[PDB]
RNA sequence: GUGCUGAAAGCAUAUAGGCACGAAAUUUACCUUAAGAUAUUUCUUAAAUAUACGUAAGAAAAUAUUACGUUAAUAGGCUUA
RNA sequence: UCUAUCUUCUAGAGGGAAUUAGAAUAUAAUAAGGAUUAACCUUUGUACGAAAGGAACAUGGGGUACUAUUGU
RNA sequence: CAGGCUAAUUUGCGCAAGAGUGUACAAAAUGAGUGCGCGGUUUGGCACCUCGGCUUGACUAAUCCUCAUGGAUG
């Protein structure tokens, strides 16, 4: 996982998700990615 | 209880007479018998260990008083030691002199084979 | 069913009269002994500590330490002839004697010559010096422990000692040295008269 | 608020009106929520006050030497059992030893006199786990309560030691000694930090103080020997306070309860050295409305000159 | 950080909705102090009770705290171990 | 250099107002603090690896007392 | 000297972009010269205002160890 404010797709896998979301926090948005878990971002920081 | 800048009479065939304590290795409190130590040679005796020379050390025997679980307790004329290396086998070859019984508990088999008699 | 009891009565002083008065209990006066428990159990965790028990309401006794020791002693010396080694009579051990101390679970006795005997009950204890080759050696000796498989008197001193300690044995002038000349002779004198 | 986040008045009462019953959410404070957060570690069974008589060492058959306390029990009785429905908790109260009935008031006169049992000296509660741990008021506990290796928590009233400095109430290591140190070679120093800090000694500063003549548990601690004549229970180590002083002993908490074989068979020899606990009981409380009513009506004098 | 179900968005998705795993931090538990509702088939019609005084102490700068005061082992003495 | 007046602080007290006439004894909810380390062996020379080397998960290491367990 | 204002500078940091290094392959690691900022530790500006050690703390988290965990042709 890499942290960052500009957070980008690198292939035609990588999808934009916001999860960790609730009742409590609003999250984080994501870039997950099934073939290289090397694109997998998260915007935000706890 | 050894502690920093103790003397102590160093009883095998290594080289050393009179070695000074420099840390007590693995715990905080003052070292007794079957402790680790590192000291520093300050005599020899006429691959052997030269005045100066730094190596690790065991106590065999001490001046302060040892209580056993038995209410039996030792006291010796004298704190002696054993140098050994890292690895933590001696680096001598015989010991001459009592030991202190209780290096029997803190696995030192080695030092207790070469040694003569035990008290 | 109603136990006895007595009225304890409490008076007013300035006109003499009963203000309040209430029955004290009091335990039975005759203590009964019930019979033997009818309560067994079956189990290898553990037992029930109900071997005797004592009169219903009765005070114990108000210092068990002493009575406690004895059973100790008791326990830890059967036929009494430790207790009797060290007693202060004059068949017993005194201090400036040489005495063997033979270990349980364990070999070679250590001799040396008594400076001290500590007599606290059941940590009653003896402290005995020797020069194991150049390096001298005091050992304290619990001698109701059961790792003190017998202690034996090897050679006795001339004069009765004018004092109760002989820490002064530390001092090179009066230090006794090794003692194994007298544990020598003594096993000298065992094998020859049997 | 005084007191954490309620703002509750202290003379409202409105416990009885939020009931679980109505579909309302269990509260996670109260006395229900606090025993519930408290079954595994509470006892099953109740404890003994026993009296500090001395130290020593318990020596074993084949070489052992296990420093001990001597703790001795004097008359322990079990004299009332607190209930939920009455005080919102399981616990039995126990009696030790005696006292002469001058001394006592007459308040605990009465509370005696309603129970068939002697004034004792000193009383304690010991909180059970459930219903299953109360006992027969006036029923004797012996050493014998307890079984040889059951480990015990033991509490009591530490030594006083009076007014202490910051070496002896806090371990403060104090300052040098003839390096031209004056005046503050056992000072405690520096107080606190300037403006910066609040301009104040913050609350929980460790200063100067009493020290000692507070209780004290010490847990986990096995029972070497026991003794019914001698009335004495050995426990392994050392216990607060000084000899002659009261003890509170109970099964361990942090350890698991003794088996249930156990717990029965003692509950079984009760019924067996005290078969008439509730017959005896049940004849006191009746004699405690007949001299109840004879002090409201004046008439005392008579009961007691008749016998 | 890691999942199951699963649409908005035919796919995908531990994203919404419905469930779950998960840390020397947190909470509880454990220990002490404080708090003082409450309990006793408790006491009290000028008392219950408390204090003072005296002998003390598991207490101790004062204060306080815990006992005892002849129907008594509170302190001292004496006696024995 | 300074015998601490005040605030704050550490301890201990005198008085008090409590569902309320006042007490003795034992006390709950609740609150404020306290305790707070790391390593080794066993597992196992197991997974992994050509070899050297070498984990994770889990159990135990309170007993020359009870008990538990391993040897003889 | 300290406090206050400021933040050029700093032995204080972050984010963005990506020349280049990484046998291959930007983003495992690495990151020229830069841009947009945070912070108030260093050296400074202004002029509102005329040391170190010992003892004993409290607090921050931008983490040396211990605990959980993603990435790692590498
Ligand atoms: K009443
Ligand atoms: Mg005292
Ligand atoms: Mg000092
Ligand atoms: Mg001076
Ligand atoms: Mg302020
Ligand atoms: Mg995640
Ligand atoms: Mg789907
Ligand atoms: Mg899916
Ligand atoms: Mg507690
Ligand atoms: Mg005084
Ligand atoms: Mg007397
Ligand atoms: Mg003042
Ligand atoms: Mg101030
Ligand atoms: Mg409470
Ligand atoms: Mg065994
Ligand atoms: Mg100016
Ligand atoms: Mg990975
Ligand atoms: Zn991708």
């Amino acid at each position: 996982m890499k942290v960052h404010s500009a957070i980008k797709k690198r292939c035609e896998h990588c999808k934009v998700v916001r999860r960790k979301a609730n009742k409590r926090q609003n999250g984080y948005l994501y870039i997950i990615c099934p073939a290289n878990p090397r694109h997998k971002q998260r915007q935000g920081y706890r | 209880m050894i502690q920093l800048k103790t003397m102590l009479n160093c009883i095998d065939n290594s080289g050393a007479a009179l070695v000074e304590c420099a840390m007590v290795v693995g715990q905080k409190r003052h070292a007794s018998i079957g402790d680790r130590i590192v000291v520093v040679v300050q005599k020899q005796r006429g691959t052997k260990v030269k005045r100066g020379d730094i190596r690790h050390a065991v106590v065999v025997r001490t001046k302060q008083k040892v209580q056993r679980r038995d209410g039996s307790v030792v006291r010796f004329d004298d704190n002696a030691c054993v140098l050994i290396n890292k690895a933590g086998d001696p680096i001598g070859s015989r010991i001459n002199g009592v030991v202190g019984q209780e290096l029997r508990k803190k696995k030192w088999s080695k030092i207790l084979s070469m040694a003569p008699m035990q008290a | 069913a109603l136990p006895d009891h007595n009225f304890f009565r409490i008076a007013d002083k300035h006109t003499k009269k009963t203000r309040t008065a209430f029955a004290v209990f009091t335990p039975p006066k005759s203590p009964t002994t019930l019979p033997p428990s009818s309560v067994v159990t079956k189990s290898k965790a553990f037992k029930i500590a109900n071997s005797k028990l004592p009169p219903l309401m009765t005070k114990p006794p108000s210092d068990p330490m002493p009575l406690l020791t004895q059973q100790q002693i008791a326990r830890m010396d059967p036929t009494g002839a430790r207790t009797a080694l060290f007693s202060k009579a004059r068949h017993a051990a005194r201090v400036g004697d040489v005495l063997m101390v033979t270990h349980r679970r364990g070999g070679e006795p250590f001799a040396g010559v008594c400076l001290a005997i500590r007599r606290s009950g059941i940590d009653t204890a003896i402290l005995l010096r020797n020069h194991l080759g150049k390096v001298g050696v005091e050992m304290w000796y619990k001698i109701y422990n059961k790792n003190v498989a017998g202690i034996e008197i090897i050679k006795r001193r001339a004069k009765r000692a004018r004092r109760a300690k002989l820490m002064y044995m530390r001092q090179p002038k009066h230090d006794m040295g090794s003692v194994e000349q007298y544990v020598f002779a003594w096993k000298k004198m065992r094998k020859v008269l049997s | 608020v005084k007191y954490g986040w309620s703002t509750l008045p202290k003379r409202s009462r409105p416990t009885r009106f939020n009931q679980v019953t109505q579909g309302l959410p269990a509260p996670t404070s109260g006395p229900a929520a606090a025993l519930k957060r408290r079954e595994k570690t509470t006892p099953l069974r109740t404890g003994v006050l026993a009296v500090k008589k001395g130290m020593t060492v318990f020596m074993g058959r084949t070489g052992a030497r296990i420093p001990c306390t001597v703790l001795q029990l004097d008359r322990v009785q079990v004299v009332a059992n607190k209930t939920r429905a009455k005080n919102g908790y399981w616990a039995v109260q126990v009696g030790l030893g005696e006292r002469r009935a001058e001394n006592v008031g007459a308040p605990q006169l009465g509370y005696y006199e309603a129970k068939g049992i002697p004034p004792k000296q000193t009383l304690a509660e010991f909180k059970v786990r459930n219903q299953d741990g109360l006992l027969p008021v006036g029923v004797q506990l012996f050493p014998d309560w307890f079984h040889v290796g059951q480990v015990v928590d033991v509490r009591g009233i530490t030594r006083g030691m009076g007014f202490a400095g910051g070496m002896k109430r806090h371990g403060f290591a104090g300052q040098e000694a003839s390096h031209g140190n004056s005046l503050n070679h056992r000072t405690i120093g520096s107080v606190g930090g300037s403006q910066g800090s609040g301009s104040r000694v913050l609350p929980g500063k460790k200063m100067p103080g009493r020290m000692g003549a507070q209780q004290h548990t010490v847990q986990n601690l096995p029972i070497l020997m026991v003794d019914n004549e001698l009335g004495i229970v050995v426990v392994k180590g050392a216990v607060a306070g000084h000899k002659g002083a009261v003890v509170k002993v109970q099964d361990a908490v942090k350890k698991a309860p003794p088996p249930e074989e156990f717990v029965e068979a003692t509950k079984q020899l009760l019924n067996e050295r005290f078969p008439d606990a509730e017959e005896k009981l049940q004849a006191a409380r009746k004699l405690h409305l007949e001299l109840k009513e004879a002090r409201r009506q004046g008439l005392i004098d008579s009961l007691i000159k008749n016998g």
